């Protein structure tokens, strides 16, 4: 790796900076580096990790949903040759390489050596995110298989998160929203969707009662996302 | 979208 | 070059996309690989190749600028290391490659081979804008000499802006209002700034009688970008 | 910036 001569804690400095400079292929490459010191993050490290490449695959989806409408345009027409499909298809395959490149960090081994809850949900949900994002792009027969590995991680975080932690706690919210995401999404399952992100809703409504300001403030926001797609979906 |  | 086997009308095609799904390192790379080929450009090319640097060049100053302002910060406080100066760096050594592949495609050959005012004027002001961004990360004994060229490419497509042109030509104000920026901002000659601006927009103005709807459409736009700089510098 |  590029980043294995500098010390994990520039690492960490630089993806700082970077952020700031809203320099978030630097910033994820940063953090790749980070994560390949071998060590445990932090729950700041973390999230340093998902907003890099969360910016960098956001880019990278909607420009493939650019392409990929005027590639579907083109075939409503006038032939233009193959340029619309070869670049949708460049921009796809970079868009799967970072997919593989998160979940290689997943797998290598950041899941593995992560046992309190806070640390094993958030990651997986980071898998099951980047499985969904495979499978944005995915056809036949390889979907499948993509759309079951993004459940089984979802559901797994799912699981632990119902036994470990509080239904306001903002991990367990937000894997919820992203799960619920999925089933409208891509399993096809609108219901399982809304049943989820009202449950969800409720319950976390139920514990608002127990948090500080601070904490109050940080699920609320999370609770308004699930409450907007409610909104769009019923 | 739709996501967190 | 990576661009090599792709077909010329190819590029282009793939530059446009690239500017629809907002790739605008792709875009550049697209309209290089076209650059090479070692044909002149049309008026639409030679805009996607402005679009495309701009876009590009225009996210490493801001992340430039972000830098530099943490690290004049950092120099006032407590002793963080090297990292700040080292990403500063970075970014700067990627900044002046980007300017310099600029520059070399304008040299080799766009120039050159550009006899009609309208490409010689556009390719440069072109030259100007990229040793004026140049000189914006440039210290003493080398911004000197950087500063100098700058002066030099607006210099000669001014001299043929005024001879070739007329005075709303859209070219030749953007021209005008780069080169009063560049005397403002980088030549600490704020007297010269003020009076291009004036000066151009003043002829400007009494030439819009001449112009059809589109045509005064295009040039009024140009004139209130003087008119903003005027209202901010005086 | 105040350039075109
Ligand atoms: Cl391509
Ligand atoms: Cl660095
Ligand atoms: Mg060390
Ligand atoms: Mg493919
Ligand atoms: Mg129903
Ligand atoms: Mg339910
Ligand atoms: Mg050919
Ligand atoms: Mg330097
Ligand atoms: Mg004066
Ligand atoms: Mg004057």
């Amino acid at each position: 790796g590029a980043m294995g001569s500098m010390e994990r804690a520039s690492l960490i400095q630089k993806a700082k900076l970077a952020e700031q400079a809203e320099r978030y292929e630097d910033m994820a490459a940063f953090m790749k580096g980070a994560v390949e010191k071998g060590e445990e993050l932090s729950c700041e490290e973390r999230n340093l990790l998902s907003v890099a490449y969360k910016n960098v695959v956001g880019g990278q989806r909607a420009a493939w949903r650019v392409l990929s409408s005027i590639e579907q345009k083109s075939n409503e027409s006038e032939e233009k040759g193959p340029e619309v499909r070869e670049y949708r298809e460049k921009v796809e395959t970079e868009l799967q390489g970072v997919c593989d490149t998160v979940l290689g960090l997943l797998d290598s081994h950041l899941i593995k050596e992560a046992g309190d809850a806070e640390s094993r949900v958030f990651y997986l949900k980071m898998k099951g995110d980047y499985y969904r994002y495979l499978a944005e792009v995915a056809t036949g027969d390889d979907k499948k298989r993509i759309i079951d590995s993004a459940r089984s991680a979802y559901q797994e975080a799912m699981d632990i998160s119902k036994k470990e932690m509080p239904p306001t706690n903002p991990i367990r919210l937000g894997l919820a929203l992203n799960f619920s995401v999925f089933h409208y999404e891509i399993a096809n399952s609108p219901e399982e969707a809304i049943s989820l992100a009202k449950t969800t809703f409720d319950e976390a409504m139920a514990d608002l009662h127990t948090l500080s300001e601070d904490s109050y403030k940080d699920s609320t926001l999370i609770m308004q996302l699930l409450r907007d797609n409610l909104t769009l979906w019923t | 979208e739709h996501s967190l």
